[PDB]
RNA sequence: GAUGGGGAAGCUCCGUUUCAAAGGCCUGAUUUUAUGCAGGCCACCAUCGAAAGGGAAUCCGGUUAAGAUUCCGGAACCUGG
RNA sequence: GUUCUUUGUAAAGUGCCUUCGAAGAGUCGAGUUGUUUGGGAAUGCAGCUCUAAGUGGGUGGUAAAUUCCAUCUAAAGCUAA
RNA sequence: UUGACCUCAAAUCAGGUAGGAGUACCCGCUGAACUUAAGCAUAUCAAUAAGCGGAGGAAAAGAAACCAACCGGGAUUGCCUUAGUAACGGCGAGUGAAGCGGCAAAAGCUCAAAUUUGAAAUCUGGUACCUUCGGUGCCCGAGUUGUAAUUUGGAGAGGG
């Protein structure tokens, strides 16, 4: 809602920072086992429920 | 020595003296609250006989609970089982109502620790004790050595875990050919004799 | 004796002398510093295009802010860390959850002049 | 106040109710005058102070320091007896000469036979107005009752 | 359910049973730990010979009355018979009944010769000074047998 | 690099405070700076700095606390110990071993003795 | 929905002004002075519960890629002091 | 083990004679009710009613009367493995 | 009028303490039914699961108001055994201990009820100092409606 409360956005401004793919040079560590963000979230595919 | 005056006195209760005593106190008793502090013992010779010593951090409170059977808590009586578990009305606690009155006294008085109680008065509605209680931070109990021992951690709610004398009493803790299902604890006697012991080299 | 005439059928609790605390010992015995001084309300200045926009069209700095801190804090340590005076504070959560200022100077100054000697333009 | 109303109705039941005469064997208690001169009779046979004590005491240290006699430097003492166990002691073994019992002890059953003891072992006894008096008379609050036990000539 | 030509058992096995399986895995890791505890209690106790001084006495049924075995403590009668007190009997090591009675003359007997044969066996270490070191034995009722008579 | 433990704390408070207000401000000099480069790696250094700085001067005046309540019952509860809950509810070792007159009466008269058992 | 209380072995239940000693309000007086003592007044008796109920006070023009009765220019109003 | 304080005109133990020897109450116990136990004319526990004694009381696995005997000392409390 | 006593309050009074977590094991309360009986109601499952209260490194129990009936044993706990026994049970299904014996470990104890009465000899707190898990001095207070010394039934006390 437009009219919303301070805990709401507080976890609305978390997730839209954890909005984001996986850092390039993350791949090259040794022995990096990830390969991609696998907790990746769009706001068409799932939601918050929060 | 007045205090044996005192018990021998204390065992003629329906002497006149003592009725009249007892019919005036049981309303004093009444016009209090359930719980509330006694400034002294009303018998100090059965408190001192408990353990009571009159110093400082020794507390006596006085409380009232409700007499009779407990109801068993079911709506409309319904039981939802085999005919012999139908039973609501004449089923009894099996802790006693001094048992129940020096447990809402420790968590009224969680810092103390509950020694004793004594029976005091008692009319149709309610039983009357005395509860004796020592407190475990006050340094004349952290002295005194024939008292210290009650500062030990392992006696926090001994009227919770029945460690009283009315608790050991509902127990059944005795020794004895009478007590062989509750000796060293019921539940603990149960184990040992439904436990099943296989050894290495199988007898 | 006489007893005390008593005008009302009702008793009160009669007033009682309360003493003021005198501890034998403090309570934390080291009092903290500013949790929220100058240098923590002022984070760092919001270099964006349309930020920059502002600073010689409006007279309007740009800095981002303590969530903690408020228009009066953010007021007195802009005149504290940069010695000039100030207008009016309009402030905002921004979607990221960190703070915005936009503090629109005085007449007598120049932001354009201010940035600068700041160390951004 | 309830506590106000308790103990104003508590006093007006203990006389609406017909007491047994264990309990109204006080209640007639010492007349003033008579209370008044036994009190100051009382009054000369007090027991020592704390400070008067410790002074007796250090006189005692130094006359022993000097002349080693076994504690009896000083007079022998002639003092009001105190504490409940002590006279009940006193008049079962007879050596009270006379007895003072409290009117208001707030267990009565503390002192209900001690007008009875006090008439079989042959004892005077006396129902007197004042734990409280009897405290300030032995240098206590409350004392409950008192005896004189041996007087001066 | 019943069947051919069988013995009828009787196996109480009706209950949760499953949940009170006791199975003496550690029996040999105990007992290494029992001798351990053993030894350190020697250590600990290094001159004393690690258990009290038993009584003989007489078993109590009808099946085991004849034979003899060891009591718990010595009769208040047998140490003041042998000459000692109770308290200092304790002390020197000495295990004492309060509450056993004797009423058999040839038991206070035997367990007043055992007392003197034990006074005179022990050594007792003066409380202060020296202490002559004497290379302690394990087993007081190793060095004084119960015998049959 | 960054300041030194050991070199701060022969300095005074004032001297203390004074670091303390320049390193704040080559931070903020810094933090300004990190907007138009690309990377800064100097910045860990001064806030490191300044985490130091912090700790000196509690330090010090903590020690200066203690030696103002040196000697005392009644110390703030931050200054004394911390164990655990149960160590502090504990009896102390003089309570521990206070013992009845009757009992060490006893244990005077009959201690339990050494002996040994050949001869 | 706490408290005072009363039930319940207990998790907790009842009740919301009740069988409670339930508090704060202004003038000041004093100018070792702090705020007690001079006073006098009053008896509701926690608190939560509406972005559509009640309610102090802002409009126009312009401006951005994306904000505006919120920014800019002008012109007002209310509350507290 | 080495050393300093002397605790202490203190405390404790032991033999014989004599006078005594205080020992826990709405508890023990009994009836009845419910539950429980291997416990059976009633194993323990609890509710209600009645309610002691002092050469007394409890127990001695068949209820009761009478006469004995044996064995402990309740209704208060601490304690390692 | 003044000063006590008793009882009951109020303080952001001086100093403390309780709550919650964990919960395998421990101490209690409360408490089923599925199942078995080839149906089912007593019974069984089970004095169990679920629920509630309370501890510790163990807990609990523990130094006999015991076991026995013998030439008697001697706190508690645990193991082997007693024993699938005595006994309970629509005497059906099923249930079901204890004494002795061997062993592991072993350890004993203390209050109340007594006049110190030629001296409340006892104790918390505050303050000052010190060698500070505390000590000494001083001062209030607690306490005679009884705090210390003396005794705990195995005894023991008062005299000689
Ligand atoms: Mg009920």
């Amino acid at each position: 809602a437009a009219q919303k409360s301070f805990r709401i956005k507080q976890k609305m401004a978390k997730a839209k920072k954890q909005n984001r793919p996986l850092p390039q040079w993350i791949r090259l560590r040794t022995n990096n086992t990830i390969r991609y963000n696998a907790k990746r979230r769009n706001w068409r595919r799932t939601k918050m429920n929060i | 020595g007045a205090y044996k005056y005192l018990e021998e006195l204390q065992r003629k209760k329906q002497s006149d003296v003592l009725r009249f005593l007892q019919r005036v106190r049981v309303w004093e008793y009444r016009q209090k609250n359930v719980i509330h502090r006694a400034a002294r013992p009303t018998r100090p010779d059965k408190a001192r006989r408990l353990g009571y010593k009159a110093k400082q951090g020794f507390v006596i409170y006085r409380v009232r609970v409700r007499r009779g059977n407990r109801k068993r808590p079911v709506p409309k009586g319904a039981t939802y089982g085999k005919p012999t578990n139908q039973g609501v009305n004449e089923l009894k606690y099996q802790r006693s109502l001094r048992a129940t009155a020096e447990e809402r006294v420790g968590r009224r008085a969680a810092n103390l620790r509950v020694l004793n109680s004594y029976w005091v008065n008692q009319d149709s509605t309610y039983k009357y004790f005395e509860v004796i209680l020592v407190d475990p931070q006050h340094k004349a109990i952290r002295r005194d050595a024939r008292y210290n021992w009650i500062c030990d951690p392992v006696h926090k709610h001994r009227e919770a875990r029945g460690l009283t004398a009315t608790g050991k009493k509902s127990r059944g803790i005795n020794k004895g050919h009478k007590f062989n299902n509750t000796k060293a604890g019921r539940r603990k006697t149960w184990k040992r004799q439904n436990t099943l012991s296989l050894w290495r080299y199988r007898k | 004796k006489a007893l005390k005439v008593r005008t009302s059928a009702t008793f009160r609790l009669p007033k009682t002398l309360k003493l003021a605390r005198a501890p034998k010992y403090a309570s934390k015995a080291v009092p903290h510093y500013n949790r929220l001084d100058s240098y923590k309300v002022i984070e760092q200045p919001i270099t964006s295009e349309t930020a920059m926009k502002k600073v010689e069209d409006g007279n309007i700095l740009v800095f981002q802010v303590s969530m903690k801190a408020n228009k009066y804090q953010i007021k007195k340590a802009v005149k504290e860390l940069y010695e000039v005076d100030v207008l009016k504070v309009n402030t905002l959560v921004r979607p990221n959850g960190t703070k915005k200022a936009y503090v629109r100077l005085t007449a007598d100054y120049d932001a354009l002049d201010i940035a600068n000697r700041i160390g951004y333009i | 106040p309830e506590y106000v109303r308790v103990q104003r109705q508590k006093k007006i039941l203990s006389i609406r109710l017909k007491v047994p005469p264990t309990i109204a064997q006080f209640q007639y208690t010492l007349d003033r005058n008579t209370a008044a001169e036994t009190f100051k009779l009382f009054n000369k046979y007090r027991p020592e102070t704390a400070a008067e004590k410790k002074e007796r005491l250090t006189k005692e240290a130094a006359a022993v320091a000097e002349g080693k006699s076994k504690q009896d430097a000083s007079p022998k003492p002639y003092a009001v007896k105190y504490g409940l166990n002590h006279v009940v002691a006193l008049i079962e073994n007879k050596k009270a000469k006379l007895v003072l019992i409290a009117n208001d002890v707030d267990p009565i059953e503390l002192v209900v036979f001690l007008p009875a003891l006090c008439k079989k072992m042959g004892v005077p006894y006396a129902i007197v107005k004042g734990k409280a008096r009897l405290g300030t008379l032995v240098n206590q609050k409350t004392s409950a009752v008192a005896a004189l036990t041996e007087v001066r000539a | 359910a019943i069947s051919k030509n069988l013995p009828i058992l009787k196996n109480h096995f009706r209950k949760h049973w499953q949940e009170r399986v006791k199975v003496h895995f550690d029996q040999a890791g105990k007992k290494v730990s029992r001798r351990n505890a053993r030894a350190t209690r020697a250590a600990k106790i290094a001159p004393r010979p690690l258990d009290l001084l038993r009584p003989v006495v007489r078993a109590p049924t009808v099946k085991y009355n004849r034979k003899v075995r060891a009591g718990r403590g010595f009769t208040l009668a047998e140490v003041k018979a042998a000459g000692l007190t109770a308290a200092y009997a304790r002390t020197i090591g000495i295990a004492v009944d309060h509450r056993r009675q004797n009423r058999n003359q040839e038991i206070f007997d035997a367990n007043v010769q055992r007392l003197k044969e034990y006074q005179s066996k022990i050594i007792v270490f003066p409380r202060n000074g020296k202490a002559p070191e004497a290379e302690q034995v394990l087993s007081a009722a190793a060095t004084f047998p119960i015998a049959q008579p | 690099a960054g300041v030194k433990a050991y070199e701060l704390r022969t300095k005074s408070k004032e001297q203390l405070a004074s670091q303390l207000v320049d390193l704040k401000k080559e931070l903020a000099e810094l933090k300004v700076q990190k907007l138009s480069r690309p990377s800064l790696p100097k910045i860990k250094t001064v806030r490191k700095s300044i985490a130091c700085v912090l700790t000196v001067i509690n330090e010090q005046q903590r020690e200066a606390v203690r030696q103002l309540y040196k000697g005392k019952k009644y110390q703030p509860k931050d200054l004394r110990a911390k164990k655990t809950r149960a160590l502090r509810r504990a009896l102390t070792k003089f309570e521990a071993s206070q013992v009845t007159e009757k009992q060490r009466k006893k244990q005077i008269a009959f201690p339990q003795r050494k002996y040994a058992i050949k001869a």
